[PDB]
């Protein structure tokens, strides 16, 4: 069974920074392309970051090219969201889901991990 | 960035009823090789958002026969033909015909 698991969320400072961490099981996390989506409040959603098999950063916001980092570490099986300079917009819910070829676009979200950004 | 707009936003359902939900490409999705790459994601409350229909009209696992996918080019639609329970959650279509892939603002089906 496919399974994503995110973790790292809570209260975090306005303008510091965050790890966010996604654990796959239940399927070959290595061939599998990854992204990073998130769900303002006003339940409105927003891809933030794409990574290739590999490890390589397919696809980053322009308006976030900048604070956001997305790694893999495939022998942990987990995918990474790295943010800094954080900022009240940076409030949401962040899910990893798997990027399926044939859908072209995800398949499988994680359950997610809420961010608060506080001052 | 493409917009995709969601009617009615808000859609009160009495349960068995046949329900019809609009999603509105502002480019087509025919103007490039992907040709309507239109998906709808359900979000119950408190569950992760799971994908119903991709591609306009294929059902994908654990997609019941009652729910089904059309339209072409900007106007696309996602019917119930009869709506259950489990069918009340928040509903997303989105679009990875153009960079980058973008969400819709949803329909809200909930019980009167
Ligand atoms: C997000 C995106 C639309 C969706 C695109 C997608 C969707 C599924 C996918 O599936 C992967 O396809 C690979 C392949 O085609 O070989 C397979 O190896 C993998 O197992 C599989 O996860 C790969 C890709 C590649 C680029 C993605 C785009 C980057 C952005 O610019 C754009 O907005």
């Amino acid at each position: 069974q496919v399974q994503l698991q995110e973790s790292g969320g809570g209260l975090v400072n306005l303008g510091g920074s965050m790890t966010l961490s996604c654990v796959a099981s239940g399927f070959t996390f290595n061939t599998y392309y990854m992204s990073w989506v998130r769900q303002t409040p006003e339940k409105t959603l927003e891809l933030v970051a794409a990574i290739n098999s590999d490890g390589e950063p397919i696809y980053y916001p322009d308006t976030l090219k900048g604070r956001v980092t997305i790694s893999r570490d495939n022998a942990k099986k987990t995918l990474y969201l790295q943010m800094s300079s954080l900022n009240f917009e940076d409030t949401a819910l962040y899910y990893c889901a798997r990027l399926n070829y044939a859908v072209y676009g995800m398949d499988y979200w994680g359950q997610g991990t809420t961010v608060t950004v506080s001052s | 960035d493409i917009e995709l707009t969601q009617s009615p936003p808000s859609l009160p359902v009495s349960l068995g009823d046949q329900v019809s939900i609009s999603c509105r490409s502002s480019q087509s999705l025919v103007s490039n090789n992907r040709r309507n790459y239109l998906h709808w994601y359900l979000q119950k409350p408190g569950q992760s958002p799971k994908l119903v229909i991709y591609k306009v009209s294929n059902r994908f696992s654990g997609v019941p026969d009652r729910f089904s996918g059309s339209g072409s080019g900007t106007d696309f639609t996602l019917k119930i033909s009869r709506v259950a329970a489990e069918d009340l959650g928040l509903y997303f279509c989105s679009q990875s015909s153009h960079v980058p892939l973008t969400f819709g603002s949803g329909t809200k089906l909930e019980i009167k």
